[PDB]
DNA sequence: ATGGTCGTGCCGCCAATAA
């Protein structure tokens, strides 16, 4: 409906009704096997009110550019002579929804630094946590404003958590893991955020996440400590960051086709699909391995607005890129098995209100390896 | 019967942090009679002289991965044709619903059914809960004399306290996150 | 808010656990049915009445006298349990009127407890726009009321409040000419005032449940409630002993078949007049052989005529009452053994032949029966020796070495073991 | 004061054989 207000659509076709006219079709992109989607197998699944659930193939031979993968909502401009294959003619773009609105209180802020850290926090061999002692020294020396700190710090698929060889529960790690940056930060005072990861073992394995559970907290701690659940969209300084763990770059990028290889940015056009579905996970259906509850997936994984800044770390390269006016920053794992990772940090003010519109708070992004 | 109902349930697992051979859980007490002793007070080994009560930790870990590894069992969505001739099974939840519920994209006429249906999550999770709830097991005995024994004998306040861990385990799954809870709006309205 | 009696509107939307769920039923039905009695063995007026309902009332956690303030969760148990009852009694039209009465009959005792001057606000609470007058209005027409009177003796306008309704919902009173009537406006005395609002909850009460019924099968899809919806009305020789017998004397196939019949509240034909022949061998006479199929056949949810027309004919015809008037002889093993093979849905036949083993093995371990008589009775059933399986059962069972009897007739088996154990 | 074949609703009647 979004969609059809924006590019003003008279009125949308069923799947299943023929139609020599070229008509426009409403549904959602999927596969017809439980192989690796590929252009010949693409299939349209409509909606409810007007196809009542259908699927029907389409063919892309007539399309100079798309794509696509599974879970995409757009509306497909095509022929449909003989009501079981549709070819297409026009694929439209997708809106992303508009920028959030600056407050004149927004506006008197000063300079503010975000630092960013992913897990693992410690090497795919040991356990002495070495890379979580050396974060915490470059937090304490850099004396930022905010520290946002990503799973998994008990990672899922580290050897030892399921030889169940270690002597302590994983609940009692996770009290000596937090209060290891809680008394490691106590000098630098710059305010944490602790969002969990789907890799988190010790946690409730669901998706959406909820904000972790802690007790042992002082009064000076509770100032300077916040529970985030995952995903969330948090506003720091007057600024929507898009806070996530899961990799959603892996999440997409591995199950899409594209019309054009030879001089294509994928990462952007990633994220570009990313920011105009309006959720914070498109994909249905999901790959093997992570579970989503459905009924919250409406209600907590939706985008308010556009975030003005997105953090989305990936086991694939970093990298920094500006999409849709939109700073989207991937530092990466802090660990990477036994080779080191990345961590980022980054700058926020608030321009002038007045000029050409769109104008990205937070101008200046470095992502360094630790 | 709470053995019937358990019939189909995985038993539970865990190797034994000194000599590690398997043990098996598959009730509070193993054996009858006079030798009715608790199955977490020796190790299924004859020559482990290792109590397993001692390593808490580990049976509370093991215990941890085994229901991670079931819910998320249950989560994968996987689906079963009923047609005994078709037996497809798809990840992929179609849209086209029959009267009973999903219907089969191979065979157009037949109901698709979750593989694993939540009554058999419900009835693993109650029985681990079971399995390490002596509360519950030492009222069964139709003696008072006999329970006295046995708590007596081995069931000390700190044994009583390291069940009651494994039972608190598994409630902290059973508590919020549930099956047992009935919307009355949605019944009614 | 008046949590002390209220009109049952307006659905409620939280969420409760299911132990709560089943607890708030079974309450609600246990007070319901003590209200049967206490209107049945005492008069509407006793003291007795009102001490003892009012006590059982206080027992059961349930909303009574307004003047102690935050009785909030009495008025949560009601109200849950009020709408959880309208599933279960709205399927058979003989528990709609059961319901409805008694129901009505609790409101009655209700109403009578409200002390005198909460009731104004009430009725504006219910939706029923009802109005009292001043004393100078109750002056003024003083003695056109006492003259409007019903047959009440006496002119003395007593204490008692006349209301004011609009005379369309007076319909029973002025069509006597009982009451006064006025600028289009009724008035009554309070004694009548129950008769009109019970009369009025009467009907919204009735669609309620009318409305409820046709919209339950939706409802029936849960798997977790099946057992309420159809369990709310479940539960020489006499017939308050005849379950223990199930256990102790009968063979496994009349055994099972009175289970089949304790659970399904029905049978099929051949376990019908198997079960029925072999029940008429024990001792039993007619009267009593109707008064048990009558009553397994009523939780079935059938009403009486039903039953009457339909099986009574055959039942009394079974004992030899009709046709040549012929009394017959319980079924022969042998034929149980080979005749009228059962099928799906049927519960008949002989357990040792019929089933398998795959299913006789927990058959047997449902009963007690120990590992090695059950390796011993797998084996002689694998060997088509039925007869001595039966007899190496009835000597397990019985804590015998030697039962002492060949077995042919399950009415032996009954004999032999009553001679043992009586 | 044509033939036969098919289904639907009311009733009454029967099987059984140890000890
Ligand atoms: S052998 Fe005869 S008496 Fe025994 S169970 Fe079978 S049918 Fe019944
Ligand atoms: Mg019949
Ligand atoms: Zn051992
Ligand atoms: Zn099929």
């Amino acid at each position: 409906s979004e969609l059809k207000e924006h590019y003003k659509i008279e009125a949308f076709t069923p799947l299943l009704a023929p139609a020599q006219e070229p008509v426009t079709l409403l549904g959602q992109i999927g596969c017809d096997s439980n192989g690796k989607l590929n252009n010949k197998s693409v299939i349209l699944e409509g909606d409810r009110e007007h196809s009542s659930g259908a699927q029907i193939p389409v063919d892309l031979s007539e399309l100079k550019e798309y794509s696509l993968f599974p879970g995409q909502v757009v509306i497909m401009e095509g022929i449909n002579t003989t009501g079981r294959k549709l070819v297409a003619t026009k694929l439209y773009e997708g809106v992303p929804l508009p920028f959030y609105q600056p407050t004149e209180e927004d506006a008197d802020f000063e300079q503010s630094m975000v630092l960013v850290a992913c897990g693992p926090y410690t090497t795919s061999d040991s356990i002495t946590y070495d890379p979580l002692l050396d974060l915490i020294a470059v937090i304490n020396h850099d004396r930022p404003d905010v520290c946002i700190l990503f799973g998994p710090f008990l990672d899922a698929k580290h050897e030892q958590v399921e030889n169940c060889l270690l002597t302590s529960p994983f609940e009692d790690i996770f009290k000596q893991c937090l209060r290891t940056i809680i008394e490691g930060t106590r000098s630098s005072g710059s305010h944490l955020v602790f969002v969990p990861s789907l890799r988190d073992v010790h946690h409730e394995p669901v998706y959406p996440q909820p904000p972790f559970s802690y007790s042992d907290l002082s009064r000076e701690d509770k100032k300077q400590v916040q529970f985030v659940s995952e995903p969330c969209s948090l506003s720091i300084n007057g600024v929507i960051f898009g806070l996530t763990s899961t990799d959603l770059l892996f999440h997409l990028g591995a199950e899409e086709i594209s019309s054009s290889s030879g001089t294509s940015d994928r990462f952007s056009r990633i994220l570009k699909h990313i920011l105009t579905q309006r959720s914070y996970y498109p994909l249905y259906p999901p790959q093997e391995d992570m579970a989503i509850d459905y009924e919250s997936f409406y209600v907590y994984a939706q985008l308010p607005v556009t975030p003005d800044v997105l953090i989305i770390p990936s086991e694939l390269r970093y990298f920094v890129k500006d999409v849709l006016g939109c700073v989207c920053v991937n530092p990466g794992r802090l660990t990477k098995g036994q080779v080191g990772g990345t961590f980022a940090r980054l700058y926020l003010r608030r321009p002038a209100a007045d000029g050409a519109e769109r104008q990205s708070p937070c101008i200046a992004v470095q992502v360094v390896r630790i | 019967t709470d053995e019937e109902k358990y019939r189909d349930c995985e038993r539970f697992k865990c190797p034994c942090p000194t000599c590690g051979t398997e043990n098996i859980y598959d009730n509070v007490f193993d054996g009858s009679g006079t030798d009715m002793e608790p199955s977490l007070y020796r190790c299924s080994n004859i020559d482990c002289k290792a109590s397993p009560l001692t390593f808490t930790v580990q049976l509370s870990n093991k215990l941890i991965m085994d229901i991670r590894r079931f819910i998320k069992k249950y989560y994968d969505g996987w689906l079963i044709c009923e047609e005994p001739t078709c037996r497809n099974r798809t990840r992929h939840l179609p849209l086209q619903f029959s009267r009973t519920g999903p219907l089969c994209p191979a065979c157009m006429k037949a109901t698709l059914q979750p593989e694993y249906s939540d009554k058999s999550l419900y009835t693993q999770l109650c029985f681990y809960r079971y399995i390490f709830d002596a509360e519950c097991a030492l009222e069964k005995l139709t003696t008072d004399h006999e329970k006295d024994k046995l708590k007596k004998q081995f069931f000390t306040p700190k044994v009583l306290q390291d069940y009651r861990k494994l039972k608190n385990t598994a409630e902290q799954f059973l508590s919020r996150s549930g099956y047992s809870e009935v919307n009355l709006s949605k019944l009614f309205a | 808010y008046p949590h002390c009696l209220q009109f049952y509107l307006q659905p409620p939307s939280e969420n409760i656990s299911l132990i709560e769920f089943e607890n708030l039923a079974i309450d609600r039905v246990k007070l319901l049915k003590s209200v049967e009695n206490l209107g049945v063995s005492y008069v509407k007026g006793t003291e007795q009445y009102q001490s003892k309902l009012e006590s059982e009332l206080r027992k059961l956690k349930f909303s009574y006298r307004e003047n102690l303030e935050d009785e909030y969760e009495p008025r949560r148990r009601d109200h849950i349990s009020h709408f959880i009852l309208r599933l279960a009694y709205c399927q058979s039209e003989e528990l709609r009127r059961w319901f409805i009465q008694q129901e009505m009959d609790l409101l009655r005792f209700r109403f009578s407890i409200l002390p005198k001057d909460k009731i104004q606000d009430f009725l504006k609470d219910s939706q029923l726009q009802f109005e009292a007058i001043s004393d100078e209005e109750k002056t003024l027409r003083e003695q056109e009321i006492v003259a409007s009177s019903p047959s009440l003796s006496g002119l003395k306008l007593g204490f008692e409040s006349i209301y004011k309704i609009p005379f369309a919902d007076a319909l029973d009173l002025f069509r006597g000419r009982k009451v006064y009537l006025e600028d289009g406006f009724a008035y009554v005395p309070l004694k009548d005032i129950v008769a009109i609002i019970l009369n009025e909850f009467r009907a919204k009460l009735s669609k309620a449940l009318a409305l409820t019924a046709r919209s339950l099968p939706a409802v029936q899809s849960d798997e977790r409630l099946q057992p309420l919806l159809n369990h709310l009305s479940h539960s020489k020789i006499s017939l308050d002993q005849i379950d223990l017998l199930s256990t102790k004397s009968f063979p496994p196939c009349m055994r099972q078949l009175h289970k089949a019949l304790r659970e399904n509240h029905h049978l099929r034909h051949g376990g019908r007049m198997q079960y029925g022949l072999f029940l008429k061998g024990i001792g039993l006479t007619l009267e009593q052989a109707l008064q048990f199929w009558k009553q397994e056949f009523i939780k079935g949810k059938m009403d009486p005529d039903k039953f009457d027309k339909g099986y009574s004919y055959n039942i009394r015809h079974s004992f030899g009452k009709e046709g040549k008037r012929t009394d017959y002889t319980p079924f022969s093993c042998l034929k149980i053994i080979l005749s009228n093979p059962p099928s799906q849905g049927d519960y008949h036949g002989c357990p040792f032949r019929h089933s398998d083993p795959e299913l006789l093995k927990q058959k047997l371990q449902s009963y007690k029966i120990s590992p090695g008589g059950i390796s011993q009775i797998l084996d002689l059933v694998k060997g088509t020796h039925y007869q001595v399986a039966c007899q190496k059962y009835f000597e397990m069972i019985h804590n015998v070495d030697d039962c002492g009897f060949s077995l042919n007739h399950p009415n032996q088996f009954f004999c032999e073991s009553q001679r043992i154990l009586n």
